[PDB]
């Protein structure tokens, strides 16, 4: 009754508070040694209590204090009544030049700076660069605090060599905790590379680091780090864009990150830099666009497909349109008639059927008048099945936009193959009679 | 080409794809060593679709092949997609044995850095739950023990170990309490999965390891207790531990919820099969701690676990919560301490001066609460002296609703509620007509507020019945069906009105229903034989509309 408000209140409400509220509540109050300890954690300690509490005995129960609070190797008696003895002794014999020498002396000749320095550094020079730089567990444990506390507080509180080239030793090392040091090494190579090697000093952790964190933190952060410190300032692009490019939820921001890091990085500075980026963009989107229709297809066919249709439509049309717009100032063909035929044949119909067919005459406009127009009216005619809208508004768009292979292979085609299945007689008819007849050019013979 | 063009290797590559992709799909032992040596000395359509879509030789000569060319030939992504697909086809498509169990269980039990021990440890402990059982069921133990020496090989050799160990059960005291207190005393799929699946599969060591492990031990302590002590549901240690910690841990994002709602919901449903404790904490917790989940969880907890239960707790839950969401959400006024004040009932004039004291007293968007709050207060406090509730609720009823966009839901809520519990013609007909005559719940509303208040009662009739029917009638389905039918049906158990407004109104589908029910019944049922006649034989000139005038 009282004694939870009295014993609540009093010990909450203001060593000398582990004896006095254990001594004042345990004989005033005469199970407890999770309430009597619990108290002291959750809000000369080991030595007064463990001597006091071990003296004054109520065994094992005790071992339960070394879960609550130079002096704490008597606790390790606790755990008594090389290995049980150790621990406490060489962790606390050494609890800034006495912590880098201490801990690297101790460390060497055989995780409380990141654990104090939170606090003091977080309740309010030389022993970050000191600690951090001056440092199988002890390598991991002492360059993953330092490192952490070190980049954490002197990140958030307002060189790479380092941590850099030692983190990739000590975590394949020890890995033969992905948040701080893709995250500080992500913040403090991009802020410190953009605030003023790229490839080499970035391809070790992202290539040795891996695990959706590291491969998906290395598509935005490699990219903005790399795109940024490297705009803002030959191998670098090739190396950088091929590697990224060729190397890859994490499919839109990969795909999005690379495609616009490399368009913009490769546009922004003729036929090496057009032929390449056509070329990776047309198998990567063929690729892609075949891959994902024909498991959509398969997969919806065979019985999320919002996530993977608007995704690939938008990534798609934007790496189309934004390469297209960007680069227009064998594999071509097949690549953009099989993923748009493939990719388009599977409100949304005008906006995807007139920026995912508008890609080909705007992206071709020059020559392009025979490969380009026989695989789009044979591949597009020779499958048939379900489809009208890209028909009409590719037929539309493309004759309108400029026609007579569209024209002159539908009409000839079908007009002489043709002797649901009547649905494309009428439709090609009409369709290519008032296109033709209503886009007013010369031509002719075909009446 | 790593030293550097893309003419050579993309003409190349794709040019000379299709004499390995056309001569290895269309020549039929090929495929592994063809896809072994072709994938390994440097497609997915072919082999998958093929090879899972294809009776002892196709199983034998498989499996045998497989395991003979995979087995011989692997001594990086061959293997565990050759393994995984292989195995995963086999075992998940299979649902002789003396030769694959054999061969298998001692070429891959005889013949054992992240990709070796997670394809090794993944695929070859994975076909192990689909003379045997002694190599099979011992080889876990060395296997597991001596090659689990980060998170794969403790979350695969605990899952695959606790699994297959425990899977031959149905000397297990020391793997079943070092597995279950070694794999339980310790990344939320592992450990939810591997600690839920062994703990809840496995079953004086329920005593020591039930007490042990749940008092020995804050997400992993509270997920992996609630979730393995709720999902396999001594009973104060449960119900007291699961309470506290689903409360205290809850009470400072599904797994606040799940864990919550499950730990309540087991705990309760567990332990209602001491009861202040109980009945104290869980309602004040449950209570005092809060869309379909809140609601459903506590009206359905909150109701059924207390007739007079479901009206006399209704209002607790449903002031609590109107009066918490609209004092919490807008705030700005005098009603944020009605908890501790309305909450503290759970133990005729007890119901009637403890509602309406505390309703009145505590009472002192705004259509679902008012609406809500007006209609389960007036009927859940009506549903159940007579002067001071009947002239106060009449009188703050007409006060607050007649005194004051605000006024069609406030005037057809408490007209309706009010009315239907037991100044609007301008306000209606102005509103009605000039909303509806200047162009979705303003004709719901006043449809059906009207014609349910003004159905369901001289100059009242035929200025509301004229204004109304040629208002509405000369200007969708709800008014015309609902006025029809109900001054049709209302009318047909005063004859210029229904006969004037519907023959002159009529004139596709629901003008059956008037014609029909009014010839039907006025000419079945025997001023009105000039009226019936004149808009029967009128309005009648299709076999239902002329068989009964030509026949009756």
């Amino acid at each position: 009754h009282v004694v939870q408000l009295d014993d609540f209140a009093t010990r909450l409400k203001a060593q000398s508070k582990h004896s006095v509220l254990s001594e004042i509540c345990d004989s005033l109050e005469t199970e407890y040694f999770l309430k009597s300890l619990i108290p002291l954690f959750i809000d000369p300690e080991n030595k007064l209590r463990n001597i006091t509490l071990e003296i004054l005995h109520s065994n094992e129960i005790v071992d339960t204090l070394m879960d609550l609070l130079g002096i704490l190797c008597m606790k390790a008696i606790t755990t008594l009544h090389e290995k049980v003895h150790p621990f406490i002794d060489i962790v606390i014999e050494i609890y800034k030049q006495l912590a880098q020498a201490m801990f690297s002396f101790k460390t060497l000749a055989e995780s409380s700076l990141g654990n104090f320095i939170p606090h003091v550094m977080k309740v309010l020079q030389a022993e970050a660069r000191k600690a951090a730089e001056e440092k199988r567990a002890n390598y991991g444990e002492f360059i993953i605090g330092q490192v952490k506390a070190a980049s954490f507080l002197a990140y958030l509180f307002i060189f790479l060599e380092p941590y850099q080239q030692a983190i990739p030793d000590i975590i394949i090392r020890l890995l033969q905790p992905s948040e701080l040091s893709a995250a500080r090494k992500e913040l403090l190579h991009a802020t410190r590379h953009i605030l003023s090697d790229f490839r080499k000093m970035f391809i070790p952790k992202i290539d040795l680091l891996f695990t959706a964190y590291e491969t998906l933190r290395p598509l935005a952060y490699s990219t903005v780090a790399d795109f940024i410190h490297n705009v803002r300032d030959p191998a670098q692009l090739w190396k950088s864009v091929s590697i990224y490019c060729k190397n890859l939820a994490l499919t839109v921001q990969i795909m999005s990150a690379k495609l616009l890091l490399n368009l913009i990085e490769k546009i922004m500075r003729s036929r090496q830099l057009l032929m390449v980026i056509i070329d990776a963009y047309t198998k990567r989107f063929k690729m892609l666009n075949s891959r994902y229709n024909g498991i959509m297809k398969q997969h919806a066919t065979y019985e999320l497909l919002k996530d993977s249709r608007y995704l690939f439509k938008t990534l798609m049309t934007f790496l189309k349109t934004i390469m297209i717009g960007l680069k227009n100032s064998t594999k071509e063909e097949k690549d953009l008639m099989e993923i748009f035929a493939t990719m388009f044949i599977h409100p949304a119909s005008f906006n995807e059927i007139v920026r995912e067919e508008l890609p080909f005459m705007y992206k071709q406009m020059l020559d392009f008048a025979s490969l380009l127009h026989i695989p789009q009216f044979f591949l597009a005619s020779v499958i048939t099945s379900s489809s009208f809208s890209g028909i009409l508004i590719t037929f539309l768009k493309s004759k309108l936009v400029d026609i007579k292979s569209n024209i002159l292979i539908r009409l000839f085609k079908l007009c002489f193959m043709s002797v649901e299945s009547v649905i494309l007689p009428h439709l090609n008819e009409l369709i290519l009679k008032s296109l033709k007849l209503s886009t007013t050019a010369k031509e002719p013979l075909v009446y | 080409t790593p030293q550097v063009l893309d003419a050579r290797v993309y003409l190349y590559k794709r040019i000379f794809l299709p004499i390995c992709i056309y001569e290895s799909e269309m020549h039929g032992l090929p495929a592994w060593l063809k896809s072994f040596d072709s994938d390994v000395w440097k497609r997915y359509r072919l082999e998958l679709m093929q090879l899972t879509a294809l009776k002892g030789a196709p199983t034998a000569l498989t499996d045998m092949r497989k395991d003979i060319i995979k087995f011989s030939w692997n001594y990086l992504d061959d293997n565990t997609s050759k393994q995984a697909a292989y195995v995963v086809t086999a075992y998940f498509i299979s649902r002789t044995p003396s030769e694959l169990t054999t061969r298998i269980f001692v070429a891959l039990l005889r013949c054992h850095d992240t990709r070796y021990l997670v394809k090794q440890a993944l695929e070859l402990l994975a076909p192990v739950l689909s003379f045997y059982p002694a190599r099979d069921h011992f080889i876990p133990n060395i296997i597991t023990a001596m090659g689990k020496l980060q998170q794969l090989a403790i979350d695969l050799a605990e899952l695959i170990l606790k699994w297959e160990t425990k899977l031959p059960k149905s000397f297990a005291q020391r793997e079943a309490c070092v597995t279950f207190l070694i794999r339980y005393i310790c990344e939320n799929e592992l450990g939810k999965r591997a600690l839920n699946i062994l703990y809840e599969l496995l079953g004086v060591t329920v005593k020591l390891q039930f007490f042990e492990r749940f008092l020995m031990s804050l997400l992993g302590y509270c997920l992996n207790a609630l979730e393995v002590l709720a999902v396999a549901l001594t009973t104060w240690i449960i119900e007291n531990v699961s309470y506290l910690q689903k409360l205290l841990e809850k009470c400072l994002n599904q797994d606040i919820q799940e864990i919550l709602q499950k730990v309540l919901g087991i705990i309760l449903e567990a332990i209602n099969k001491e009861v202040t404790n109980f009945i104290s904490l869980i309602v004040n917790i449950i209570g005092e701690d809060l869309t379909s989940v809140a609601a459903g969880v506590s009206l359905c907890w909150t109701l059924s676990l207390y007739p007079n239960a479901l009206d006399s707790l209704l209002p607790s839950i449903m002031r609590t919560f109107n009066k918490l969401c609209r004092d919490h959400i807008a705030i700005s006024l005098q009603g944020n301490q009605p908890q501790s004040g309305d909450f503290a009932n759970i133990e005729k004039v007890t119901t009637n001066l403890l509602e309406k004291i505390l309703n009145l007293c505590a009472a002192r968007s705004l259509d679902d609460q008012r609406r809500v709050f007006l209609s389960l207060l007036a009927q859940l406090i009506d549903r159940s002296k007579d002067m001071l509730l009947k002239v106060i609720n009449i009188v703050t009823e007409w006060i607050f609703k007649t005194d004051f966009t605000t006024k069609e839901k406030a005037g057809i809520l408490g007209k309706m509620m009010i009315f239907d519990l037991r100044p609007e013609l301008s306000k209606k007909f102005n509103q009605v007509i000039v909303d509806i005559f200047e162009s979705l719940a303003h004709t719901e509303l006043t449809a059906r507020m009207e014609t349910a208040f003004l159905f369901g009662t001289s100059d009242v009739s035929i200025r509301k019945k004229l204004m109304s029917i040629l208002s509405d009638s000369l200007e969708i389905d709800k008014r015309l069906f609902y006025i029809i039918k109900d001054q049709n049906w209302e009318y047909l158990s005063p004859w210029l009105n229904q006969a004037l407004q519907l023959l002159y109104g009529s004139f596709e589908n629901t003008l059956s229903p008037l014609q029909s029910i009014t010839e039907g019944l006025a000419r079945e049922k025997s001023i009105i034989d000039f009226v019936a006649k004149h808009n029967e034989f009128l309005d009648s000139v299709a076999g239902d509309i002329l068989n009964p005038l030509i026949d009756i």
